[PDB]
RNA sequence: UUGACCUCGGAUCAGGUAGGAGGACCCGCUGAACUUAAGCAUAUCAAUAAGCGGAGGAAAAGAAACCAACAGGGAUUGCCCUAGUAACGGCGAGUGAAGCGGCAACAGCUCAAAUUUGAAAGCUGGCUUCGGCCCGCGUUGUAAUUUGGAGAGGAUGCUUU
RNA sequence: AAGCUCCUUCGACGAGUCGAGUAGUUUGGGAAUGCUGCUCAAAAUGGGAGGUAAAUUUCUUCUAAAGCUAAAUACCGGCCA
RNA sequence: GAAUCAUCGAAUCUUUGAACGCACAUUGCGCCCGCCGGUAUUCCGGCGGGCAUGCCUGUUCGAGCGUCAUUU
């Protein structure tokens, strides 16, 4: 709290972070998957576009 | 097949030869100190069971701890005392494992296994990297080693339903009162 | 090699003294179970006949 | 009671006249050394590089 | 040699060192009463310390053994006070 | 009076311990060594049989590289190691077998002697783990086997087996059942007679 | 990497497939 | 059943939400980068052991090695395909194994295999 | 006077006979603090002073602890 | 006389390492009392609060000396249910799980036990023209092979880098 | 170097540790629920845990005393949003 | 190429504090290596590099009738 606090009464640069993720949310490459993989679609409507199976769970 | 040999001297350890040279060894730690170092083990074939490796990082000590009661019985054992003592002796090193190598009326004799994270044998060999990793500082500490995971209760069964995914942590996710969104 | 524990000992003893009860009770008393105590009459009986055998 | 009486060599009085272990010879101990084999061939490519 | 001056130096220097710086009760109570007999008090003496060299031994060596050979054997009130009246004195 | 140290004091007490205390058939038979004249010559033999070095090793490589750029045997030379002459010995591959009489671990060579004794291999047990280790290049040695050798030293390896067979197995085969010690001084005598 | 694993992985690798609909 | 402190031990579930599309984000991470692939393994079909379950049939660990020598499918090059493989079950019975055969060879007549590099 | 200046927490609190300062303990070397007093855990915790250097490590993880210069910098 | 081997020490020698902080979550040690039972002592509170030691972004656990009596399941982990059931209890107060089932996620492995013995094939350091030269560790065992729903060795003929 | 198939050849598997008696602590759990302390102290057609009145301990299922390991999980703390 | 600018990979970083040559309540007192100025091979003052502990690896030195030998 008094660290918050100590931030605020800084005249220091607030550090902002960009929104990094470890493991890509779409495919990519010149692969015939990446070429047409569609990003606003979700991977049940890719995957039915595609003509495979994505889940052999029940 | 002499590691053999070794291990079946130490399954009949109450034999006259054996009783012969643990009388001599414990007059001889009782000599020295509490803590010393040993380059080489007494009981080969066990260190080499735990995990001793004849290589530059790997070290032997034999610390001497009092046995006996705390009628309040200390639940910490001898064996993890002792690799304790080591820790904060050697903080540098890293608790391997463990041995009972002697005992007498007053003082209980161990051997702990110790290996060195900033050589870079060890560092190299990719069995011994993981406790180079530093998520394993003062395992002893934290009850990591053979003798805490005894203690611990770290085993399968309907015996050990308390205890075989953390006491604390089975305690906290009993009591805990979960409310969903939608009750 | 190695030779014989003080009870292992004191059994092999009695059983030469022909004492096989006495030799079994003591032997139960020092393990804690039958199948022990029988099981190390056992042994220490060959290792007697073995002794008699190479004399 | 003698206290520490002549031990009686019950097992070892009989010589055992056959190795212990019947598993086969593996070739390695017939035929020379492959270890020394892939040694020189490393040393022969050291030399031809100089 | 026979190591007999170097003994004599080791002997001599502990002197010098030296220098510078109820379980019988209660065994006597358990075979008097009927519950242990000569049989068990054999079974009992055959201990993890049988056949202890005390002859041959150097005296400082054989005084740590003594030191560190004792076995912890239960006591009973009965013998506290049989041995507080045995030593008793006038 | 004069203070010793530490470690002087605790080493002169061990050997005071071992020299005064009664010692099991292993250990004893461990004491007995063997004699000068058939150290002196199995030491020949295993001189001219001892293992090439490293320098020589290497040099024999490159020997083989060069010749590669621009046929033999099986080498016969003495075993070394703990595991290695056990398992030869238990394989019968061994003819004769060397035992450092100061492996301080001692249990490593307990043992050792029984096993060669029911096996069937000669045995004996020479002063100087030292010794061992150089004959082989190293700075220590436990065991020390002699398997094969060439052919012109069939006749000394046979006639040197045959000695040691005899000559030592024999002598200190008649007492090695008994147990050791018991070399009390003469203040050991008054103490004991005081007591 | 240990050897057994080297050789594990360069002898059986993980392939790249799909499941047909 | 309020002796203790459920005010301290009380956890709720405001983050539902969150934790579904984070699952989902999640998986779809998998997908991508198993882009052709599926994104779970295939599964042998089991049966409950309960008295209670013993007529319903659900999904296992890892298939068989009996049914992966019958299926024709090497034990080394299964997982690399994507079939789990389970060193502890056993078979016990012919419905089973056939069972499992069955649906191995509907995998392997089903899957489209890449040669290598 | 009980107490006298402390070096380590700069207050006076330092126990002249036992030599013992009462705040921080400054004979040893762990800094005192009891889970029971939260507000001496709040006045002593971290962020009460200048952090000379903490301030300057979120910067350089943000930047990924690059080391080097710019290409074409004088 | 000399030189080893072993052990024990010194050096302001060379290279590193341990403190402390933080401690919301985590792993251990140690551990109360108020209260309830309309009095109170077992019990409860609570294997909690305080105190002590030890890490990370998660920790811990983890590939059965398991569950089970099955037509079997098959590392660990978290949710729902099992369930206020079983079981225990001044049988008062009360305490109180687990298998199974539906899910989320799913990944398996390294050793000790063997003789490379037709060749310590392994590794540390400093010296570098950075390519390869020594020193030391080590046979009281470092590489390769092997870890029990396995494996080794030969023969055998396919297929992979 | 590697995977396999076959066999008139082999197949080592963790000890003061299990276990017995006993004091303390702990649990819903004297088949001691688990653990610790003391005394004694193991086995190799072995050991552990279960099933069962079914007629004798038949049958079932696993290998303890060495070790590594991401993900689903918690998060009043740190950098942000 | 301005800025009380933004970014920030390069520097400076006083005394203390886990606090580390000894002392600490003195800007005090020490020892080794080098330099500087003021009569200066000697005197004085200042400055730079340094000097905590336990442990691991390596190097060097030392001790031990512990121990091996060594006439071909
Ligand atoms: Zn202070």
């Amino acid at each position: 709290r008094e660290l918050q606090k100590r931030k605020r009464r800084s005249s220091r640069p607030t550090i902002r972070m960009p929104n990094r993720r470890k493991k890509a949310l779409n495919p990519a490459g010149n692969n015939i998957i990446a070429k047409s993989w569609n990003k606003k679609e979700t991977l049940s409507q890719n995957y039915t576009r595609f003509g495979l199976v994505a889940k052999l769970g029940k | 097949g002499a590691l053999k040999y070794l291990e079946e001297l130490s399954k009949k350890k109450q034999s006259d030869v054996v009783r012969f040279l643990l009388r001599v060894r414990c007059w001889e730690y009782r000599q020295l100190n509490v803590i010393h170092r040993a380059s080489r083990p007494s009981r080969p074939d066990k260190a080499r069971r735990l995990g001793y490796k004849a290589k530059q990082g790997y070290v032997i000590y034999r610390v001497r701890v009092r046995r006996g009661g705390r009628q309040l019985k200390y639940q910490r054992s001898l064996r993890a005392t002792a690799e304790e003592r080591v820790g904060r002796r050697c903080s540098n090193l890293r608790v391997l494992n463990s041995y009972w190598v002697n005992q007498d009326s007053t003082y209980k004799y161990y051997e702990v296994i110790l290996v060195d994270p900033n050589h870079k044998a060890i560092r190299r060999d990719p069995r011994i990297n993981w406790i180079c990793n530093p998520v394993h500082k003062h395992r002893e500490c934290r009850g990591l080693t053979s003798t805490g995971k005894k203690s611990r209760g770290l085993n399968k069964g309907h015996r050990f339903n308390k205890t075989r995914a953390g006491r604390r942590k089975t305690w906290k996710r009993h009591n805990t009162l979960s409310l969903w969104r939608y009750r | 090699v190695a030779g014989l524990a003080p009870y292992e000992r004191r059994v092999i003893e009695l059983l030469r003294n022909g004492k096989d009860k006495r030799a079994r009770k003591f032997s139960k008393k020092k393990l804690g179970t039958f199948g022990r105590a029988k099981r190390k009459c056992e042994e220490l009986q060959r290792i007697i006949a073995e002794s008699r055998r190479a004399h | 009671e003698d206290p520490y009486p002549d031990t009686v060599e019950w097992f070892t009085s009989v010589e055992e006249k056959m190795p212990l272990s019947a598993a086969p010879e593996p070739k390695r101990r017939f035929i020379p050394s492959k270890n020394e084999a892939k040694q020189i061939m490393k040393l022969v490519r050291a030399i031809r590089e100089g | 040699e026979d190591g007999d001056q170097l003994e004599r130096e080791l002997d001599a220097m502990y002197e010098h060192y030296k220098e510078r710086k109820a379980e019988a009760m209660t065994l006597a109570h358990q075979l008097a009463t009927g519950e242990k007999t000569k049989a068990d008090l054999i079974d009992e003496g055959y201990n993890k310390y049988a056949f202890k060299q005390k002859e041959g031994l150097p005296d400082w060596f054989l005084e740590d053994e003594a030191k560190h050979d004792k076995p912890i054997k239960p006591i009973t009130k009965e013998a506290a006070q049989a041995i507080k009246e045995k030593l008793r004195a006038l | 009076m004069v203070k010793w140290p530490e470690y002087i004091r605790l080493q002169r007490q061990k050997k005071i311990l071992r020299m005064r205390l009664k010692v099991p058939p292993a250990i004893a038979q461990f004491q007995y060594t063997l004699d000068k004249n058939l150290a002196a010559q199995a030491f020949k033999l295993l001189n001219k049989y001892r293992p090439e070095t490293k320098q020589e090793k290497k040099e024999r490589l490159l020997r083989e590289a060069t010749a590669i750029k621009e046929v033999s045997k099986k080498p016969y030379t003495v075993k070394y190691g703990l595991n290695h002459v056990v398992g030869l010995i238990e394989n019968k591959k061994a003819s004769l077998v060397l035992i450092a009489n100061d492996v301080d671990p001692i249990e490593l060579v307990v043992f050792l002697p029984a096993l060669c004794r029911k096996m069937g291999i000669p045995y004996a047990i020479i002063k100087g783990k030292a010794r061992l280790g150089t004959l082989v290049h190293k700075k220590t040695a436990a065991v020390v086997a002699i398997t094969e050798v060439r052919s012109e030293d069939k006749n000394e390896l046979a006639k040197l087996i045959s000695a040691v067979k005899e000559g030592y197995l024999e002598k200190v085969e008649d007492t090695r059942k008994r147990w050791g010690g018991g070399i009390m001084g003469f203040k050991a005598q008054k103490r004991e007679e005081k007591r | 990497v240990l050897e057994k694993t080297k050789k594990r992985l360069t002898h059986f690798p993980q392939r790249k497939y799909a499941v047909k609909a | 059943h309020f002796r203790k402190h459920w005010q301290r031990r009380v956890r709720c579930h405001f983050d539902q939400p969150g934790k579904k599309v984070t699952r989902r984000l999640a998986r779809r991470a998998k997908a991508a980068a198993l882009a052709p692939r599926p994104v779970d393994k295939l599964r042998p079909i089991v049966r409950c052991p309960t008295v209670k379950y013993n007529r319903r049939t659900r999904l296992g660990r890892g298939f068989t090695l009996e049914e992966l020598k019958a299926a024709g499918i090497p034990r080394l090059l299964a997982p690399t395909i994507g079939i789990a493989v389970d060193h502890r079950r056993k078979n016990l019975s012919e419905e089973s194994l056939a069972a499992n055969v069955q649906r191995l060879k509907d995998y392997k007549a089903r899957l489209i295999l890449f040669p290598r590099k | 006077k009980t107490h006298g200046l402390c070096r380590r927490c700069g207050r006076r609190s330092l126990h002249n006979q036992k030599k013992v300062c009462a705040s921080c303990g400054y004979p040893a070397a762990k800094t005192r603090k009891y889970n029971w007093s939260e507000k001496a855990k709040r006045r002593k915790v971290t962020g009460t002073g200048r952090m000379r250097y903490l301030s300057t490590v979120p910067r350089r993880f943000k930047n990924g602890f690059r080391t080097g210069v710019p290409k074409g910098a004088r």
